[PDB]
């Protein structure tokens, strides 16, 4: 096993005199996947600039000037490659997955987008009303709105608080320009990463990137990556009630450390211990995760999940559950209680499993090519380099009970959390109450 | 008629210094706790 980790192929990385960092992992695999992961997002958007990164993602495929729509797609389809991607708050990417026999072809394609997007003013005015609809859809996904609102209040006033999607008013008025104003501003090599995994031979990649990414940095600026304005965490709540809904969602959380921080490990292990439930499972007998157990015994929630969504310099360590208009309270109580237990009297026998549970997701986090690239894509971008499963291993193969306690308490005990809840929540008690739920009557 | 006199006023003294000290304290506490509401803000957002 440990030998399995060790025998795992190191990841190659080397940047350009340009700025791009080119890394990737090699295997036997005929197939592969490759992508450019920009340090771009919504967080990087303004009050009138909010949306672009998206409105963008949405035209990032409809063509380039070199090869308009019908052709790009036709060139992509025709070769059997899958060009997919996203755009978060501090992370955007565009990956393709071909047969490795296309590294140089995929790579070019990549470059031709991140650099030259048609942005056909006529293509835009359509994607405009497309998003405005696609947004109206994102909307009844209470499973999400509940998170944005969480951000909305959790980081109220700052850049994170703005949703990756952006207000309707902006998407209704973004200019042919503003998009380009976004592209040319953030889409730069120093903040972009060319990563891939499959059967590829690094050098061949390099040269192709080093070949299609003929970027040239004059000024000292161009070679420098701006650090972002710190976002003020604001223990508070935001309630979008509506007893008209099947059920209510609740999401509460404390400020997260930020990728960098070594504790995100022990912390990650934390979330391992209470994990998540979801009525389909098969376990009123579940592992320690009482939140799970108790969730069953007393039919607390339809589903609950723990999360340590983190960013560059901040984060959101919490939990989110969905429950009938009626059992909302008992749930919080039982749940929030767990946090306490967690960082007041957690045991070794517990952390033991936690770890292994993480070590399982730790591994399965890297299941295939696309996913591997993700980490590489990410790793570098947010951490600085690539964290080997051999490393993560030790990182979290050395977290003892007393360490979890010391950690969670450090970020949960008597901290002012941010709660978010849409739906028939008449039953969720005020703040003070869920607030004094942060300290255990030890 | 009332030997307690002194003992009774001295007492009164202290009693007055506690009110002085205690009531504000709990006043903060009362406000501290209500701010959640005093602060608060509504908004009606139907779909149209």
């Amino acid at each position: 096993y440990a030998q399995a980790l060790q025998s795992v192929p190191e990841t190659q990385v080397s940047q350009l005199d340009n700025g791009v960092r080119v890394a990737s992992e090699q295997s036997s695999q005929p197939t592969c996947t490759v992508g450019v992961w920009i340090d771009a997002g919504s967080r990087y958007e303004s009050e009138k600039n909010n949306g672009a990164g998206y409105f963008l993602e949405h035209l990032a495929f409809k063509g380039t000037k070199n090869r308009p729509q019908n052709a790009l797609e036709k060139e992509v389809e025709s070769m059997g490659a899958h060009l997919n991607a996203y755009s978060s708050r501090e992370h955007t990417a565009y990956y393709i997955k071909a047969l490795s026999k296309d590294v140089p072809k995929a790579v070019e394609l990549l470059a031709d987008i991140v650099q030259n997007c048609s942005l056909e003013d006529s293509q835009i005015e359509k994607e405009r009303d497309v998003i405005v609809r696609e947004l109206q859809e994102n909307d009844t996904s209470m499973r999400e709105v509940v998170f944005n609102y969480l951000h909305a209040t959790a980081f109220q006033g700052t850049g994170l608080a703005q949703s990756v999607e952006g207000p309707s008013e902006n998407i209704r008025k973004l200019s042919r320009a503003d998009l380009t104003e976004y592209l040319s501003t953030h889409y730069t090599a120093p903040r972009m990463v060319l990563a891939a995994a499959g059967g590829v031979e690094h050098q061949q990649l390099l040269e192709l990137a080093q070949k299609h990414f003929g970027g040239v940095p004059f000024t000292y600026d161009d070679d420098a990556v701006p650090t972002l304005s710190k976002c003020r965490f604001t223990g508070s709540q935001i309630r979008h009630r509506e007893d008209g809904l099947p059920l209510a969602h609740v999401a509460i959380a404390v400020e997260g450390p930020g990728w960098a921080h070594p504790d995100l490990v022990a912390l990650q292990v934390a979330n391992a211990i209470i994990g998540h439930y979801d009525r389909t499972y098969g376990g009123g007998l579940h592992s320690s995760s009482p939140l799970a157990s108790i969730a069953v015994t007393n039919k607390l929630c339809q589903s609950f999940q723990t999360f340590s969504i983190c960013y560059s310099e901040t984060g959101l360590f919490g939990f989110y559950f969905v429950c009938d208009r009626m059992s909302i309270d008992d749930m919080m109580f039982v749940l929030q209680g767990q946090w306490m237990r967690l960082c007041t009297s957690i045991s070794e026998s517990e952390v033991l499993r936690g770890k292994n549970f993480l070590r399982n997701a730790l591994v399965s986090h890297l299941d295939g090519t696309t996913p591997v690239c993700e980490d590489i894509g990410r790793e570098l971008l947010t951490y600085g380099r690539r964290i080997p499963l051999e490393e993560w291993e030790e990182r979290l193969a050395e977290v003892d009970a007393r360490m979890v306690r010391e950690v969670c308490s450090k970020y949960i005990y008597d901290q002012c959390p941010a709660v978010a809840g849409p739906g028939p929540i008449e039953q969720l008690p005020d703040y003070n109450r869920i607030r004094s739920g942060m300290f255990w009557l030890r | 008629a009332e030997p307690e006199h002194d003992h009774r006023k001295r007492m009164g003294l202290k009693m007055l210094l506690m009110m002085g000290l205690l009531v504000p304290l709990v006043y903060y506490m009362k406000r501290h706790k209500w701010s959640v509401l005093k602060s608060r803000k509504l908004a009606y957002r139907p779909p149209k």
